[PDB]
């Protein structure tokens, strides 16, 4: 396929969400229209979308939480959706602000997710209020052939809470607008998360392979006493008849846990030739109460953006629950930004988890790579600052008064350096660009018996020796 | 700490 089917819908969501309920809706749409729906789950579909958006074999309409579509809009993958006011006032204002970006709605609210503390009644009927008290408990269901906790260490989202409990954030939300400038994945408070977490897989507690499937097998079959999971997975687990409560994630160092609220939106390709069939699917057949209907019967969305809807499914355990560990977490942002902050605490978590760098060594990557942005400005500022002065000052001293040869003044990319005689080996002090230089050490630039600087032995390129600045440590 | 290197094709 050259381009993207015109009068058909493709649609991408999840592979965990209810993908066989939404076709069910897709069917219905098909009956009134004559139109066919494909429904479509994806590997990684979050990060294939990008690549192949505008492709052909690019969908219609795209599920995922709303933290990807700030990234999605800059890169003018999307279109603005046009609701009324009267369809506006359908679903809850704090769901339109999450799909809110520079002004514009770029997404349609489905449900607000939050992940939850599942356990197992029947081995546990009081679950325990703190992580603290939970290797204690481990422990003793080692004893009777159990695990007392498996969930999901592969993936960010599932670890963030424990992260976030004593003062670990994404980026700061000063003035209602995010500052990218400072991140708090290197904080005290998440150093100690982390910690707690690796501290839990030196004392044989969890597994660091333990992914989403194992996780899952694990509590429906009875093997582990409680995982951490979102209201799809209640489905799977009512199909095995473990009696199960879902409750408050439990407290790290007396403060809550605080799960990234996701809220699960649709947005349309900007490449669509089906723009107006696909408002009309997401508004007139899948935001209603019979459509969200038919997806949260497969695999149950949580709380809808839908108010009607919600009205329904208020009076659920479960739901409350939901709800509570939302408000005690935060909502995430939808900046381009997130792409980069997931990665960089992925790659940490497995890092760590796995053995490969201590805690403080896996976040400072994380950090770097969270903050690259403003990293590489002021890195590069440093830099150009120099060459300006350097630039200035060989502009400003007068001409070599000597009668012999003479190297001349010079800008080598980290110093400036000035008219230098022949056979003298001049020097100053390492600059502070990198953070293993000591600026009390120096560096040698040497001009030789011809008036030519020093060249390397190594590729005969002109070159002042920094060994010094970093050669203790 | 990555390491800064000072070889030759630095400056
Ligand atoms: O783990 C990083 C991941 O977290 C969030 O994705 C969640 C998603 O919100 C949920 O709908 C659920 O299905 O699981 C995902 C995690 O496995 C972010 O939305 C996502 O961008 C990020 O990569
Ligand atoms: C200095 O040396 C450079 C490189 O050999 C040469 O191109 C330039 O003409 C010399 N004169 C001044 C004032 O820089
Ligand atoms: C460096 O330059 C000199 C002169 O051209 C030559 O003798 C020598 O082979 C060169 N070394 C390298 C590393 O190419
Ligand atoms: C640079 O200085 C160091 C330390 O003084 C010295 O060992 C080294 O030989 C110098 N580098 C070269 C290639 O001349």
């Amino acid at each position: 396929m050259a381009k993207i089917e015109e009068g058909k819908l493709v649609i991408w969501i999840n592979g965990d969400k209810g993908y066989n309920g939404l076709a069910e809706v897709g069917k219905k749409f098909e009956k009134d229209t004559g139109i066919k729906v494909t429904v479509e789950h994806p590997d990684k579909l979050e990060e294939k979308f990008p690549q192949v958006a505008a492709t052909g074999d690019g969908p219609d309409i795209i599920f995922w939480a709303h933290d990807r579509f700030g990234g999605y809009a800059q890169s003018g993958l999307l279109a603005e959706i046009t609701p009324d006011k009267a369809f506006q006032d359908k679903l809850y204002p704090f769901t339109w602000d999450a799909v809110r970006y520079n002004g514009k709605l770029i997404a349609y609210p489905i449900a607000v997710e939050a992940l939850s503390l599942i356990y197992n009644k029947d081995l546990l009927p009081n679950p325990p209020k703190t992580w603290e008290e939970i290797p204690a408990l481990d422990k003793e269901l080692k004893a009777k052939g159990k695990s007392a906790l498996m969930f999901n260490l592969q993936e960010p989202y599932f670890t963030w809470p424990l992260i976030a409990a004593d003062g670990g954030y994404a980026f700061k939300y000063e003035n209602g607008k995010y500052d990218i400038k400072d991140v708090g994945v290197d904080n005290a408070g998440a150093k100690a998360g982390l910690t707690f977490l690796v501290d839990l897989i030196k004392n044989k507690h969890m597994n660091a392979d333990t992914d989403y499937s194992i996780a899952e097998a694990a509590f429906n079959k009875g093997e582990t006493a409680m995982t951490i999971n979102g209201p799809w997975a209640w489905s799977n687990i009512d199909t095995s008849k473990v009696n199960y409560g879902v409750t408050v994630l439990p407290t790290f160092k007396g403060q809550p846990s605080k799960p990234f609220v996701g809220v699960l939106s649709a947005g349309i390709n900007a490449a669509s030739p089906n723009k107006e069939l696909a408002k009309e699917f997401l508004e007139n057949y899948l935001l209603t109460d019979e459509g969200l209907e038919a997806v949260n019967k497969d695999k149950p969305l949580g709380a809808v953006a839908l108010k009607s809807y919600e009205e329904e499914l208020a009076k659920d355990p479960r739901i409350a629950a939901t709800m509570e560990n939302a408000q005690k977490g935060e909502i995430m942002p939808n900046i381009p930004q997130m792409s980069a902050f997931w990665y960089a605490v992925r790659t940490a978590v497995i890092n760590a988890a796995s053995g490969r760098q201590t805690v403080d060594e896996a976040l400072k990557d994380a950090q770097t790579n969270a903050a690259a942005e403003f990293l590489y400005v002021v890195g590069r500022k440093k830099m150009m600052d120099a060459q300006y002065k350097c630039y200035d000052r060989m502009q400003q001293l007068p001409a070599y008064q000597g009668e012999g040869p003479y190297c001349n003044r010079t800008w080598d990319g980290w110093l400036c350096w000035d008219d230098t005689p022949a056979g003298v080996l001049s020097y100053q002090f390492c600059p502070d660009y990198f953070p293993d230089f000591d600026p009390s050490e120096k560096v040698t630039k040497y001009c030789d018996e011809k008036g030519v600087w020093f060249k390397h032995p190594e590729n005969n390129r002109t070159w002042s020796n920094y060994t010094m600045c970093n050669a203790f440590t | 700490y990555p390491r800064t290197n000072t070889g030759s094709g630095t400056p």
